[PDB]
RNA sequence: UACGGUGCUGAAGCAACAAAUGCCCUGCUUCCAGGAAAAGCCUCUAAGCAUCAGGUAACAUCAAAUCGUACCCCAAACCG
RNA sequence: CGAAGGUGUGCUGUGAGGCAUGCUGGAGGUAUCAGAAGUGCGAAUGCUGACAUAAGUAACGAUAAAGCGGGUGAAAAGCCCGCUCGCCGGAAGACCAAGGGUUCCUGUCCAACGUUAAUCGGGGCAGGGUGAGUCGACCCCUAAGGCGAGGCCGAAAGGCGUAGUCGAUGGGAAACAGGUUAAUAUUCCUGUACUUGGUGUUACUGCGAAGGGGGGACGGAGAAGGCUAUGUUGGCCGGGCG
RNA sequence: AGGACCGAACCGACUAAUGUUGAAAAAUUAGCGGAUGACUUGUGGCUGGGGGUGAAAGGCCAAUCAAACCGGGAGAUAGCU
RNA sequence: UAAGGUGAUAUGAACCGUUAUAACCGGCGAUUUCCGAAUGGGGAAACCCAGUGUGUUUCGACACACUAUCAUUAACUGAAUCCAUAGGUUAAUGAGGCGAACCGGGGGAACUGAAACAUCUAAGUACCCCGAGGAAAAGAAAUCAACCGAGAUUCCCCCAGUAGCGGCGAGCGAACGGGGAGCAGCCCAGAGCCUGAAUCAGUGUGUGUGUUAGUGGAAGCGUCUGGAAAGGCGCGCGAUACAGGGUGACAGCCCCGUACACAAAAAUGCACAUGCUGUGAGCUCGAUGAGUAGGGCGGGACACGUGGUAUCCUGUCUGAAUAUGGGGGGACCAUCCUCCAAGGCUAAAUACUCCUGACUGACCGAUAGUGAACCAGUACCGUGAGGGAAAGGCGAAAAGAAC
């Protein structure tokens, strides 16, 4: 259970997905940037 | 022919089980656990010549090894080989 | 070699029997003996549905260090140190104080 | 979905096997670092 | 590879220099040509990979000592 | 037993040899195996014993 | 009948019609976009061997080793 | 006759601090004066472990659906048996390949695992279980491609490649019906078969290759014709007359 | 006959709703496009990082791509926090 | 060596042994499956398939041995072609692969610094590759010095952050000379005289010493607290032994040891001596390293970035003199001094620690010290290269809790 703990708190740790926040986190924070330039 | 020091260490156990008991007194096969590298012509001459019967015909499995566990630490056993030996209609061993 | 072996007659310099002499019963590689009627424990063990069946609170000895006995000289009647010196080609053990041969 | 690892024991041992790493120099020498990293298993083989 | 046979010739490195001095790498390379050479003391031509001042040496040296030495040093011919 | 082996012929290592694979060993691996066979240091007396055949009968064939 | 079953016995066992995407069919027709290889298989001989060896046919006899074989497999057993 | 440490109390110094002592602890501590520092933490979206918070809150994973009787049990909505009800039925049935690797079957246990309970389980423990001349692999042959004696090439490592040698997803010999185990079956048993090699005898006889020829040897589409699997109906046979 | 027509398997992914600490790190449901072809699929093989491959989007190259991943130079450097 | 043993978790059962053929320790042997350079062919490592020869009183099947490639040498064969070479076959010898650092050589970055950046730096570093040894390399002046002299190479302390080099920026940075460690010289290019003359190398033997098992090894009791004494108190003894560890609290005298004195059937390392084989001393005379030195062009190494740049190395084109000669002495010339290139060998001082033994620490003590005190490069993660944990302590003794 440890090492799965670790291992599956190690998942988004390298990530690239730029509309999630934190590689996963759905939001709407493309209009909110693109609405505030 | 097979040198009788090869011929010895072939056979090692008798096998003791319900389809072993049936297979004897329902159709002449005494089951039995062999050496690994045992081939079925081996079998059949070490039967013909350390329990002096005659084999009508050898029918060889490998039985593979489980992995059980002591505590937290695991293992697999170990391979073995099973060979059927049906015997001809004159036989008691 | 070893100065207090198997069927010897040692006396015990401490501990709960301080003073007691007593057989050797037998000598453990962990450098400890066990001595008759010396160290005794108050076992209790479990009836084992196998082969017999005692039960109860069994009075066993118990394995005391080697440096806890000294073999009883019984010539002087104290404790007494062991050397070894050769008598014939033999390692003979020998008694300290009074320098006799085992 | 169709996720990465689609096994085949084949191409596994074709690819990342024992004969496939002694066949090149830079996989001797990949054996060289497990072997003196001390590794329980060297390639993947069985 | 490019070694002459007869006087051992590797390509070897260096620099392009340029008029603003900045340095980049580059091999010099031998004159390798291949020549075929008439001994006459066997009646046959022997080719050889020679650079072109191994064909000065063995015009000086004779193509019989050359042979010799590449014999001697295990340079098969 | 050392010097006893040590002193016959190839032929009598080869037959007592083949006597303790053959009446020893084989039928006491039965006879373990089977149930029976309260006394097993005769399979560890056995197996060197054959050990002892083996290598007197290297040392005295050849080298 | 340890009601889980276990043995014994056991009649008729035909015809008509419908019918495949399976089989004849690696066929047939056609079309350009023109549709693997090598062995087994059958044959021809060269060097050699030639009243021998080998080939064919019949009969008899021996052999056919080794490893896989459970179980899931559109899934609670594989990849997630 | 009780050290370090821990936890209180009392006294004391301007402070960091010091001193004494009750209880826990159970074996080490160290004056003074010097010496050396991994020498003092509340912050670094600090690192590691522990424990809170929201909070006994959301959720408990297809809206195919359950109801009752009986059994076992310490306990039954969930397990087993029975009767009903619903769902899939070109699948949510059956058989494999790949992949896994004992999950299979039996007995036994309910700690943890199972998003609940569990007597149940793909969980724990033990025992059992996989039977081949004909199925598949190995094997013979090759495709793409790999490797490659020599060889050509390349600072070295190495690249390419001839002969060759490997490489199936392709070509190459042969078994079917019935029965059986809790668990295997074209493998075991019953019946009836077939294939390829070795050896021996007998009769006839020209045999002989990393060589020649044939064959293997192979597209898309379409169209019917002849069949069969299979099904439907009648006849027959057994049973029912509700 | 047909890069022919309608339409299942099969391949895809146009719209909407749900989901968005999901049943799911891209799906479900209801409709939707192709469906004998420039189709689709199984098994094996080949191409590799300033390189591949690209019916071209800077797409894809193991949930990573205006230059992969691993290890090293390496405690890069950081007039900044 | 031995009175106890059959390795651990891990108890049992069945036994072996006690004065020597239990067990344990050491030397030398024997066996040493399969994979792996893997070597008979193949292969998805631990598997599949052979050929050849020898033998097998049931030789209808078994057992054993050999069969890889390459290099070198030899034998027998052998094309186009006559001779012959290429090629082919067989035999003998050697190699191949792994390994932590040190060493030599072939290639060789960039981040960074220059407060940007390109010359420069980083840096001939990282890394890749080849090769070798217990060390390697270098080495016996065509070297310095300076009109005096020194005398091979290597390493250390100065010289000296000096002279210099330097977008004369950032930076780089000597030598001469001095003090030490260590010290060793030789051979071929070549004939005669003469022989085994020193020399080493390979081996036998003998001696000495060391390694691989070991042996002996001093000396204490009473009483109080206490569960227990090694502690307190009292009185003794050892010490060439009070290093250390254990023992129920802190032991010189309880145990193992320590100081000290001894021990090897066998295998070995080193050092002398000696036998044989190979090898050559010493004398006279002669020779005394040519596509080389030097040059032109391009590049590199020298502290030295082409600059006034000596010197060394060479990719390319050339090209001498050869002891009445030639190289150097920091452009270059002359005078003077010094040395003899274009062939080679050479110990010691020196560098390093996969590995073994002993000892030591103002090193750590379980979030520290190795990633790893514990069955850790494990579990686990990743296709893969690779990444990579957490987890010690009952008690003095299981007496580990009968009922």
């Amino acid at each position: 259970m440890d090492i799965n703990w670790r291992h599956n708190q190690s998942t988004f740790y390298h990530f690239t997905s730029d509309h999630r926040i934190s590689g996963w986190k759905e939001t709407n924070a493309m209009y909110v940037a693109l609405n505030s330039q | 022919m097979i040198r009788e020091e090869r011929l010895l260490k072939v056979l090692r156990a008798p096998h003791v089980s319900e389809k072993a008991s049936t297979a004897m007194e329902k159709s002449n096969t005494i089951v039995l656990k062999v050496a690994k590298d045992a081939t079925k012509a081996e079998i059949k001459a070490a039967v013909q010549k350390l329990f002096e019967v005659e084999v009508e015909v050898v029918n060889t499995l490998v039985v593979k090894g489980k992995v059980k566990r002591h505590g937290q630490r695991i293992g697999r056993r170990s391979d073995w080989k099973k060979a059927y030996v049906t015997l001809k209609e004159g036989q008691n061993l | 070699a070893a100065k207090i072996r198997r069927d010897d007659e040692v006396i015990v310099l401490t501990g709960k029997d301080k003073g007691k002499r007593g057989k050797v019963k037998n000598v453990l590689s962990s450098g400890k003996v066990i001595v008759e009627g010396i160290n005794l424990v108050k076992k209790h063990q479990k009836p084992v549905p196998a082969l017999n069946q005692p039960g109860g609170i069994v009075e066993k000895e118990a394995a005391i260090q080697v440096s806890n006995v000294a073999i009883f000289n019984a010539a002087t009647g104290k404790a007494d140190r062991v050397g070894f010196r050769f008598e014939d080609g033999k390692k003979v053990r020998f008694f300290k104080s009074n320098s006799e041969t085992i | 979905m169709k996720r990465t690892f689609q096994p085949s024991v084949l191409k596994r041992n074709r690819s990342h096997g024992f004969r496939a790493r002694m066949a090149t120099k830079n996989g001797r020498q990949v054996l060289a670092r497990r072997r003196a990293k001390g590794r329980a298993r060297l390639t993947v083989s069985k | 590879s490019r070694v002459c046979q007869v006087t051992g010739k590797r390509p070897v490195t260096g620099n392009n220099r340029s008029h603003a001095l900045n340095a980049t790498k580059r091999r010099f390379l031998p004159n390798l040509h291949s020549h075929r050479f008439w001994v006459e003391s066997e009646k046959r031509f022997v080719t050889l990979r020679v650079s072109a001042k191994g064909m000065r040496v063995i015009d000086k040296k004779g193509i019989d000592t050359v042979l010799a030495e590449l014999r001697a040093r295990g340079e098969k011919y | 037993m050392k010097a006893k082996e040590l002193r016959e012929k190839s032929v009598e290592e080869l037959n007592t040899e083949l006597l303790n694979l053959l009446r020893e060993q084989f039928n006491l691996r039965m006879q373990a195996a089977s149930g029976q066979l309260q006394q097993s240091h005769l399979l560890k007396q056995v197996r060197r014993d054959v050990a002892r055949v083996k290598t007197l009968l290297n040392e005295k064939a050849g080298a």
